[PDB]
RNA sequence: AUCCGUAACUUCGGGAUAAGGAUUGGCUCUAAGGGCUGGCAGCCGACUUAGAACUGGUGCGGACCAGGGGAAUCCGACUGU
RNA sequence: CACGGGUGACGGGGAAUCAGGGUUCGAUUCCGGAGAGGGAGCCUGAGAAACGGCUACCACAUCCAAGGAAGGCAGCAGGCGCGCAAAUUACCCACUCCCGACCCGGGGAGGUAGUGACGAAAAAUAACAAUACAGGACUCUUUCGAGGCCCUGUAAUUGGAAUGAGUCCACUUUAAAUCCUUUAACGAGGAUCCAUUGGAGGGCAAGUCUGGUGCCAGCAGCCGCGGUAAUUCCAGCUCCAAUAGCGUAUAUUAAAGUUGCUGCAGUUAAAAAGCUCGUAGUUGGAUCUUGGGAGCGGCCGUCCCCUGCUCGGCGCCGGCCCGAAGCGUUUACUUUGAAAAAAUUAGAGUGUUCAAAGCAGGCCGCCUGGAUACCGCAGCUAGGAAUAAUGGAAUAGGACCGCGGUUCUAUUUUGUUGGUUUUCGGAACUGAGGCCAUGAUUAAGAGGGACGGCCGGGGGCAUUCGUAUUGCGCCGCUAGAGGUGAAAUUCUUGGACCGGCGCAAGACGGACCAGAGCGAAAGCAUUUGCCAAGAAUGUUUUCAUUAAUCAAGAACGAAAGUCGGAGGUUCGAAGACGAUCAGAUACCGUCGUAGUUCCGACCAUAAACGAUGCCGACUGGCGAUGCGGCGGCGUUAUUCCCAUGACCCGCCGGGCAGCUUCCGGGAAACCAAAGUCUUUGGGUUCCGGGGGGAGUAUGGUUGCAAAGCUGAAACUUAAAGGAAUUGA
RNA sequence: AAGACGGUCGAACUUGACUAUCUAGAGGAAGUAAAAGUCGUAACAAGGUUUCCGUAGGUGAACCUGCGGAAGGAUCAUUA
RNA sequence: UUAAUG
């Protein structure tokens, strides 16, 4: 079940058992951490150099090739940014239904999604002050949520 | 029960603490409201004077006319149409006497043929109904 | 979401039982499962069983024989000691014959004549007869 | 004037200084509320507020200034003419 | 769940009902607290805010010569009042102790008697023999009948044999008595020395007996009985229940699985908030220690070992063994031990003649007992680490084995007196190293997010189209047109209705339109454009438990209704008229206001329904449909092929569904959930406890109002209701 | 020793406020229980206008009507 | 079309 909506969806990706580097993939783990240096400093969230690592690149999974996963590559060398990208998301998507709103107050269905939106806000604001990546005076002001896009 | 967690102690007591309310002998049992309303007081027996002997009409299928006693209490004051137990017993109920007076058996409820009556005659000045129905002894005079 | 798993499994080889398959896959696998499923191989009411080992929450696929009536569960985990196990055994178990209550003691987890042979009680796990 | 406290009703803004109480004099003190110069030091200027003691034949907003109040009914909303 | 309020609440050990769980009571002899009519204050004294101590005020009350004095029985007896409700104005310090100057005195504490059917234990009101009879295991007899080795009962038939209950001398008992036990003498055949309390239709054991009454009297806790043949009233006889006890009234427990932790239900009997978010509260995925060795018995069972770093002796040759002390994340959980007042409960022993009880007692001076178990919850202690929390090291301010400097310093030491600086050790600060296998479990058919192609009467804004309507203008011909079951109210030579062409503004979005889609629900259907959002699918993406249900709070919320503006074509509450009817203030027809239409604010109510809360797991198939993804004979379009649309056959995810049957459930109708429920426990909210009164009164709160939320009691009733069958 | 000024504890009296219980009351408006009462027939069969829910108006009265739902309806169905 | 009551 979905956390705001009835669906019952099973669509996600179905890891393999095998860990191991494969045969073809010649790219050492140090040239796909270069790759990712690269596309950080480009400008990019993890989940699109991921994205573009397995489309491109043809290395599927950097946790099995390096040791270490891309966001904790990104705060190893200093390329994450201050807030994390599922919460960055959400707060850009608040900001536009609430633009959306402000043009057209009577949409009472994006107003409920609003709503939704903000919960879900809340949460992951209370989880990442819980996990100490965020500090515990960060709060989401909705005035002050629109310049961070 | 309906929540079984490992520590719902609160929960499950106090939601029985609030269900208890709605069953009819708690309520009545443990709210001051029928024991205002009950003449007895949370009394077994009770004296009172004879002022007047009533005709009741009896109710469906069962016609009859029954006798009563409008019973003025000592310990209240209240009035009570107590009912005249056995047969030809209402000759030996003078006006102005001192009766005793207990229930019918239904925990103050209406019994039977006869509407509005809860309550019945024991004794007559200090003598039994009883004694004087089987003509053991004598009414004082 | 998926609370008790071992109740969800539990319940998945009792519908397994009375439907009357040879065979169930019971979809995760614990190490409280999998004790379980020995306490019940020690005393014969099923057969053989195996786990499939992904770097996950693994599966159990058990072999089932026709011994087992009824595998029952019981959450949360009460607390049981000497002299209320003989309670517990009256109002949960169908005889003093047979029938057993497993729950976990310090010594490992364990039904309850064994719990009676080392004297320790513990935190309920289910039953099963 | 200061300290309490203030009801029914209501258009929640009011009623309201509602209603009902206590104190008020003089004298002698204490505490608090600041500037200029070189968490400290020096030099100065202001009226208030609070508290205590003593005392006068219980007298003290001692003259003057200065709302009687409460509960209801009818009419007109009101301010105004 | 503070604060406030109520208690017909002193608290506890404990009492009753009890399967296991609980529920109710506890003023009451033991422990602690409070008080002496209501408060307040004080002397004495170690100890009092004491009241059989004082000092004032209030209530009550005594004497008086009118100036004045004296009181505190919720102590023992007793009196009045209050009551449904409760004892003698007795005897004694002899038992138990208490106090005093104390072996001696005092004790209404206490002991013993008087009342006592609160209650508990034991327990008389007869038994035997002989006659007549009525029968049963044998013998005999076809049955009828008969003999008694064996019987069993009945009958105001007879007979002695045995005893109390009472009477009463005498001991004994006791401070003196009373009662019990003992004991002479009396004392029983209708052993009149007479056992009652309720009932006899069913529940519930026990007369279709007799007489009277005739819906009257009355019986009846429930159903019911009595209306002139009463198995139910009133009397007699008989029988039944208990037996010195029984009935009645009230509180309470089991019954009640009708309060439901064990262990109730919520589609139709009473029930899931209209829906969604959401803090407390509750529940939370998997994953970190496996095994090996020695000894015994017949591959199995069982016992032992697999922590680290000051003081002394099985002692031995700086090292080894053993014992003692101290520190080694924290708990929840389990076991033992201590500390847990007695009285009570279970229970050892013991012939109070038995028993309730008591702690006694038994042997020819002695022998002995007066145990033990339990004592919830919390606190202490020592074993265990399975389960649930809890952290380590991730800007490496991390451990480990060592080093070099700065400051301070217990002091051993220079034979004994003094300073300074070092070797050597402890505290703090600080620089260069060596090493960890150096350190981050997996990515849940959990969830959040990114991305790809979609998809959809989802939402908002703007635009556009379609007809129909009603009104107007012009033209043509007309006496009818509307409307009804039938007529009329209505229009109509002032041309109604109809046909044609235009104009008008407001609606509505047919047929396509389906057991099809989307949306949390309410709801959503002309075209195009813009904006934000969303399910599902695809993913060898990212985060790594971020999750689920949710008091308080918050968003949306049909239609109707309310407040403002705009517009009012049609329909149409109210209202008017014509019909029908005995009557219509209704159904029918003709008009017709509010409303119905748009925008900005309220209202928060529906048969808001799937009368079925949300998430998760599992247990049968069949043909489909919708979306997305994948595969595979072949037709049809682009046309000139690859590759994309339309078809055909399959596979998977869930989305609304349907059909099928002994999964299984339910009272059944029925349901693949309403199943996985007495074989009862996956997690979490709301809500019901017979029917009315009543969603009513009152209190609070919201709203402009209508009304919305919360929400009783008195009183009344023995039924109300759900499913299904057969008649009508 | 008596007595006096002051302080403290403070009984008690009066006034005012709050809160709890009981109760009088003209008149108004409900529920329950009889009945050999009056008027109509609302509902139960398509109860003769199908029934019911929400929301407004009106009428002696059950009730009637408007708008939106529901079947607990007399339809599980109506054809290219 | 009308058709209410016991
Ligand atoms: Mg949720
Ligand atoms: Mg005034
Ligand atoms: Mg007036
Ligand atoms: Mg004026
Ligand atoms: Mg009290
Ligand atoms: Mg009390
Ligand atoms: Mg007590
Ligand atoms: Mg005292
Ligand atoms: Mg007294
Ligand atoms: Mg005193
Ligand atoms: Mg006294
Ligand atoms: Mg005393
Ligand atoms: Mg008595
Ligand atoms: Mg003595
Ligand atoms: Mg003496
Ligand atoms: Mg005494
Ligand atoms: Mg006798
Ligand atoms: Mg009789
Ligand atoms: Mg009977
Ligand atoms: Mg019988
Ligand atoms: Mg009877
Ligand atoms: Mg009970
Ligand atoms: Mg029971
Ligand atoms: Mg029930
Ligand atoms: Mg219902
Ligand atoms: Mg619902
Ligand atoms: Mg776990
Ligand atoms: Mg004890
Ligand atoms: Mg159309
Ligand atoms: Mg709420
Ligand atoms: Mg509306
Ligand atoms: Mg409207
Ligand atoms: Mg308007
Ligand atoms: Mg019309
Ligand atoms: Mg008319
Ligand atoms: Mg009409
Ligand atoms: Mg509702
Ligand atoms: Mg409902
Ligand atoms: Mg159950
Ligand atoms: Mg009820
Ligand atoms: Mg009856
Ligand atoms: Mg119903
Ligand atoms: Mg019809
Ligand atoms: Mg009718
Ligand atoms: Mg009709
Ligand atoms: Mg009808
Ligand atoms: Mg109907
Ligand atoms: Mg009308």
């Amino acid at each position: 079940g979905r956390m705001h909506a009835p669906g019952k969806g099973l669509s996600q990706s179905a890891l393999p058992y095998r860990r191991s580097v494969p045969t073809w993939l010649k790219l050492t783990s140090d040239d796909v951490k270069e790759q990712i240096y690269k596309l950080a400093k480009k400008g990019l969230t993890p989940s699109q150099i991921g994205v573009i690592l397995r489309d491109s690149h043809g290395v599927a999974q950097v946790r099995f090739v390096t040791g270490n996963k891309i966001l904790r590559i990104l705060k190893s060398k200093g390329l994450a940014p201050d807030l994390p990208e599922d919460l960055y998301h959400l707060i850009k998507k608040a900001v536009a239904v609430r633009k959306h709103l402000e043009r057209n107050r009577k949409d009472k269905d994006a107003k409920f999604r609003l709503i939704l939106i903000e919960s879900r806000i809340h949460r992951l604001a209370r989880y990442y002050k819980t996990k100490r990546v965020l500090p515990p005076n960060w709060k989401y002001e909705s005035s002050t949520a629109s310049a961070l896009v | 029960g309906k929540c079984r967690g490992l520590r719902t102690a609160r929960k499950l007591r106090s939601h029985r603490r609030d269900q208890k309310w709605h069953d009819k002998q708690y309520k009545k049992a443990h709210l001051g409201t029928a024991l205002k309303a009950n003449p007895f007081g949370g009394a077994s027996h009770a004296k009172g004077i004879v002022l007047e002997k009533v005709g009741v009409e009896a109710k469906q299928p069962n016609s009859a006319i029954r006798k009563c006693v409008r019973v003025q209490l000592i310990k209240n004051g209240k009035k009570i149409t107590a009912f005249v137990p056995n047969d030809g017993c209402l000759n030996f109920i003078e006006e102005n006497d001192e009766v005793l007076v207990a229930g019918f058996g239904r925990k103050g409820h209406a019994v039977g043929d006869i509407p509005g009556v809860r309550f019945k005659v024991v004794k007559v000045a200090n003598v039994s109904l009883l004694a004087l129905y089987k003509g053991k002894k004598e009414r004082p005079r | 979401v998926r609370m008790n798993v071992l109740a969800d499994a539990l319940k998945s080889i009792n519908n397994a039982e009375k439907r009357g398959k040879r065979q169930v896959l019971i979809r995760p696998c614990s190490k409280v499962i999998v004790r379980f499923l020995t306490v019940m191989m020690k005393h014969g009411y099923i057969g053989e069983f195996e786990i499939i080992d992904d770097h996950r929450a693994g599966k159990i696929v058990v072999n089932l024989t026709g011994r087992l009536n009824k595998c029952g569960v019981i959450s949360p985990r009460f607390d049981v000691q000497l002299k209320d196990l003989e309670k517990w055994q009256n109002n949960l178990l169908p005889s003093r014959q047979f029938g057993f209550i497993v729950l976990t003691t310090s010594a490992g987890i364990m039904d309850h004549e064994e719990a009676r042979r080392k004297h320790t009680g513990g935190k309920i796990l289910g039953f099963f007869f």
